């Protein structure tokens, strides 16, 4: 899966999360696309392994 | 090595009419959709009062 | 501290007959979000083909 | 905000989110109900701050 977006515009803030599935989905290019078009000037990402293949 | 991929990201200083416009969002979130390849099964996008969009795309 | 909480949980072996269940899912998802306090927008949930079920409460 | 849901049931795996705003609004209770729900034998939860204050 899922992207989701939870903006506060009276802080310049956006909570976005890119969660993909598959190796033809790259959660990379949802990031570029949407920093650009909200113009962020600074952001920090966290990127988790979901469902590792040795956990499961 | 996982079933999927998942980034947690803070946007800052972000244009503020932007976040607060709930089509171009919308519209924004879908492209990003595209842009990934990621196919959409859904989408649902909420304005909140005074100020404040809340946006999902289940892919 | 923040504008928000968010916890990110991996449950591992899980009752597979509950997984598969896109109604009863949803039924507990919504539950859950009623205990944490919080108040329900919108929930759209999904069964994916084969097995497998995709859902979103907003709150 | 938003609590989601991803179950894999073939591998007995669901990866989840709690996302809560407000203090008024615990994530933990939404956890306790699913982990009951679900029957999950092994659980791995990270506690991520948004939005912190001293960041935006």
């Amino acid at each position: 899966x899922h992207l989701t977006i939870h903006t506060w515009p009276e802080y310049g803030y956006a909570a976005i999360d890119l969660f993909t599935c598959g190796e033809d989905v790259d959660p990379w290019k949802a990031f570029e696309h949407l920093k650009k078009a909200l113009k962020a000037k600074r952001v920090h990402v966290v990127e988790h392994e979901r469902g590792r293949y040795d956990e499961i | 090595k996982s079933l999927g991929r998942h980034l947690v990201a803070e946007f800052y200083e972000c244009d503020r009419e932007v976040l607060d416009n709930v089509q171009l969002i919308e519209q924004e979130m879908k492209q990003a959709a595209y842009e990934s390849g990621a196919t959409i099964v859904t989408s649902t996008f909420h304005r909140f009062l005074p100020y404040g969009v809340s946006g999902v795309v289940v892919i």
